[PDB]
């Protein structure tokens, strides 16, 4: 079976450069065109290049012509694209992907890899108890969180230690200046809190911060 | 270049439906039609190639027809794992050209938002910080709009927004809008509200706190 | 590589069985096969010693051997597109590194 490995992730700094890898197995990888493919957050796929393993004559889409460079090494059957020069513009996860046979849909798909381009520096989250006021109603309660202002990606948030799953709705994080910040929210029984303790958990494993955040009224 | 149109850019769907969408090529190109499925958070993967033909590993009720530069993928009886963003793709020439995607979206009744209000933590206070936090949690459909208003008047500087992907029980969508200031800018004005315009309601849900109370 | 009238230099190497190539979409991989015996299966060359590496070298031997081409393709009346050249350019750019390999290994060899 065919594989197509790529790594996870990338953090570079504006204006560094990125050369992102794709390791082939299960195949004769001369025989094969190899694809790269661009994806914003929220965005479409946009194709950037292509190449074929056995002479490394390559194709680019004309706005990458300059930005990304396309190679391969055939020994250890992987593909490589560097991309120069970064901005908050190639903040993407970046596709390869395999053709078939003289035939041009993409077939295999590596898992791609996810590149921001930040100069922030590691920063823990501040995690802010949000806590309503008396005049909350339903015979249901929401309690929050707001993790704010920390860098990079991502934070894991859970309630009273994973025990609290049902009602919860953590966001996907939103850059504010250059750091992230997300919210989420838990909906709870009246009957629950402020009688038995609801507290969020903000894991933040790149900082080694692991923050517990007990929502108390006022 | 050949401009891949895809229509609808969003489509709802119910369970076991028969559903339908197009690819549209702005120049012939034979066969040369590839269709992607990406769901949420994963690579995209080929599930018709050359308009028509199937793929090892594909559900059969998946199928694509055209010839040319009209081009449809079918699903005769969709399944939630369907749900994804759809994309089509022409080898026929370069430069290759994606269409800008078909979102496939679970249709359900309409709800409206539960919306809260949350005013600073004084642990934010005490920072010199100050975000009012507004959650409009599990409605439907996906389009919503939030304003704010300090002492009556409105304000859209320093105020995000996030959106969570559909629901995978319930089919719902929620937001959360936080509206940050400073401290002493926070202190200089009494009332916050969140107000919320959603299509369940030609009123917007209004959510508010006084600071004096 | 073989060597007649006036070449100014140049050798001609023997010929090449043609590759399969692949030009990575459904219109050039077709054209490519149809046009494919309208570009040469063999490359001209200065002696492998005369240029610095492989890269001067293969790109000269992928000029003249282009140059050349074009001269009796010409003269027979038919004319090549941007795409024959650009497909040219690559098959023949193959062949030069191919016969590159083979004459700087020769020039290894005494
Ligand atoms: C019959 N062939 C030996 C002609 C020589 C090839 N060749 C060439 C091709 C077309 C016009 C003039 C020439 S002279 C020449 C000089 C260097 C390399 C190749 C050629």
């Amino acid at each position: 079976q065919v594989q197509l490995q790529q790594s996870g992730t990338e953090l570079v700094m504006p204006g560094a450069s990125v050369k992102m890898s794709c390791k082939a197995s299960g195949y004769t990888f001369t025989d094969y065109w190899m694809h790269w493919v661009k994806q914003r957050p929220g965005q479409g796929l946009e194709w950037i290049g292509s190449i074929d393993p056995s002479d490394s004559y390559t194709s680019h889409n004309e706005k990458f012509k300059g930005k990304a460079t396309l190679t391969v090494d055939e020994s250890s059957s992987t593909a490589y694209m560097q991309l120069s020069s970064l901005t908050s513009e190639d903040s993407a996860v970046y596709f390869c992907s395999r053709s078939g046979y003289g035939y041009y849909a993409m077939e295999y798909w590596g898992q791609g890899t996810s590149v921001t381009v930040s100069s922030a520096k590691t920063t823990p989250p501040s995690v802010y108890p949000l806590a309503p006021g008396g005049g909350a109603t339903n015979s249901m309660v929401t309690l929050g969180c707001l993790v704010k202002g920390y860098f990079p990606e991502p934070v894991t948030v859970t309630w009273n230690s994973g025990s609290l799953s049902g009602g919860v709705h953590t966001f996907p994080a939103v850059l504010q200046s250059d750091l992230y910040t997300l919210s989420s929210s838990v909906t709870v029984p009246s009957s629950t809190w402020p009688s038995e303790t609801v507290t969020c958990n903000v894991a933040h494993p790149a900082s080694s911060t692991k923050v517990d955040k007990k929502i108390v009224p006022r | 270049d050949i401009v891949l149109t895809q229509s609808p850019a969003i489509l709802s769907v119910s369970p076991g439906e028969r559903v339908s969408f197009s690819c549209r090529a702005s120049q012939n190109i034979g066969t040369s039609i590839h269709w992607y499925q990406q769901r949420t958070n994963e690579s995209p993967r080929l599930i018709i190639k050359y308009a028509s033909e199937s793929i090892s590993g594909i559900p059969s009720r998946f199928s694509g027809s055209g010839s040319g530069t009209d081009f449809t993928l079918s699903i005769n009886s969709v399944e939630s794992e369907d749900i994804a963003d759809y994309y089509c793709q022409q080898s026929n020439t370069w430069p290759y050209t994606f269409g800008g995607g078909t979102k496939l979206e679970l249709k359900r009744a309409d709800a409206a938002p539960t919306v809260s209000i949350f005013p600073p933590s004084s642990e934010q206070l005490t920072s010199g910080g100050a975000s009012v936090v507004c959650f409009l949690n599990n409605f439907y459909p996906k389009d919503i709009n939030v304003k704010w208003k300090i002492d009556g008047s409105e304000r859209q500087n320093g105020v995000l927004n996030s959106e969570t992907d559909q629901d995978s029980k319930d089919s719902t969508y929620s937001m959360s809008s936080t509206l940050t200031l400073t401290k002493d800018e926070y202190e200089r004005h009494n009332t916050y509200t969140c107000e919320a315009t959603h299509k369940t309601s030609t009123s917007p849900i209004v959510k508010s706190f006084n600071r004096n109370e | 590589g073989a060597v007649v009238g006036g070449l100014g230099g140049y050798m001609l190497g023997s010929a090449m069985s043609r590759p399969m190539i692949h030009f990575g979409n459904d219109w050039e991989d077709r054209y490519y096969r149809e046009n494919m015996y309208r570009y040469p299966n063999q490359v001209y060359y200065r002696p492998v010693d005369q240029y610095s590496n492989q890269n001067n070298f293969v790109h000269d031997c992928v000029n003249i051997t282009i140059k050349q081409h074009t001269v009796t393709t010409t003269t027979k009346g038919e004319n090549f597109t941007e795409t024959d050249v650009k497909m040219m350019e690559r098959v023949v750019e193959q062949m030069c590194v191919t016969q590159y390999q083979k004459e700087s290994q020769a020039y290894y060899d005494g």
